[PDB]
């Protein structure tokens, strides 16, 4: 299924009913299409007590697609501004902060000195659509993704590029370990609905 | 017969600004013209812009970075400078001082400069 966002709003959104552990290691990867055109906005977000910036991929306006973890930034080599259905994967690793970026199963770029040595804190708000500036909460309309998203899935490791290859692809289906997207899993408010989704075939034409 | 240390980086916002300064611990900074360079993630060093020793001519690697950027120098102070005005996330990178007089070439280490716009928001 797909959670669409069809406005450009501070009151419609997702949001992720399992919460995060501690994480020293994942990959987030999910389907989007945003509509958006000064930048997708904000396709998903992590907010903790102490940091409501914990995890956060953003696009804010013209300027370039960022990943934040704890309020450190990279930019990342996404282009999925443009419309269309894409697929991406980001994995990170607390170990020198290792970052990679995949965009429809091919690797755009690495990075390094991402937040190293962080953990993930546990126990905060996956929100979808929005941007936080309080746990689950205090969204900012300029900041949100507007379109579509399928597909959210967190696991606890750095998956292989073979494995992201099998998941862009939909040859896979195996859900995040952490986070898997089932319809119990993913609470809609404010205007957002889910619906099921087209194929990865029908996506990419 | 240099040692370039340069200092004035860190983390900033768009649109913000942000003085670079490069300082020769010796005393012969006016035998050399002086630049700024910068490297950001996975990509070649490029030019930002160069001075002449005595300051009265310099030269931007083109009109966008000439637009917001300025080099000085202060020969008294062993000194070149960077401002950098209306800061984008592009110009994220570290920055690099070089001394160039005849044959010989000289580098600092480097300071970085982090330019996010959604850092803090
Ligand atoms: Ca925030
Ligand atoms: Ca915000
Ligand atoms: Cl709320
Ligand atoms: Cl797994």
């Amino acid at each position: 299924f797909k959670v669409s966002l069809p406005l450009r709003t501070n009151y419609l959104y997702g949001k992720i009913k399992k919460t995060l552990p501690e994480l020293y290691a994942f990959t987030i990867c999910l389907w989007l299409r945003s509509s958006a055109s000064p930048g997708i906005g904000t396709p998903f977000s992590y907010a903790v007590p102490g940091q409501a910036n914990e995890i956060v991929l953003i696009e804010w306006g013209n300027n370039p697609i960022e990943l934040l973890i704890n309020d450190k930034v990279a930019q990342l080599p996404l282009f999925v501004s443009d419309g269309k259905w894409h697929h991406i994967c980001i994995t990170w690793t607390t170990r020198d902060g290792m970052w990679e970026a995949f965009q429809d199963g091919e690797k755009l770029g690495t990075g390094e000195n991402l937040a190293p040595w962080h953990p993930i804190k546990p126990g905060g708000v996956l929100i979808l659509g929005q941007e936080q500036d309080t746990v689950g909460g205090r969204f900012d309309a300029t900041q949100a993704f507007v379109g579509e998203l399928s597909q959210f899935n967190i696991w606890d490791r750095v998956l292989r590029a073979q494995e992201i290859i099998n998941i862009a692809n939909c040859s896979t289906n195996m859900p995040g370990n952490i986070i898997p997207w089932v319809d119990n899993n993913v609470d809609v408010f404010g205007g957002a609905s889910k619906w099921p989704v087209e194929t990865c075939e029908e996506r990419l034409l | 017969q240099l040692q370039l240390v340069e200092s004035g980086g860190g983390l900033v916002q768009a649109g913000d600004s942000l003085k670079l300064s490069c300082i020769d611990s010796g005393s012969t900074f006016n035998l050399y013209a002086m630049g700024w360079f910068r490297q950001a993630p996975g990509k070649e060093r490029e030019f930002v812009a160069s001075i002449s020793r005595g300051g009265g001519s310099s030269y931007y690697a083109d009109s966008q970075l000439k637009g917001r950027f300025t080099i000085s120098r202060d020969n008294a102070k062993n000194t070149v400078y960077l401002q950098m005005n209306s800061l984008k996330p592009e110009d994220t990178a570290v920055y690099y001082c070089n001394a160039r007089a005849g044959r010989y070439d000289y580098w600092g280490q480097g300071t970085q400069v982090t330019v996010s716009s959604a850092a803090g928001h």
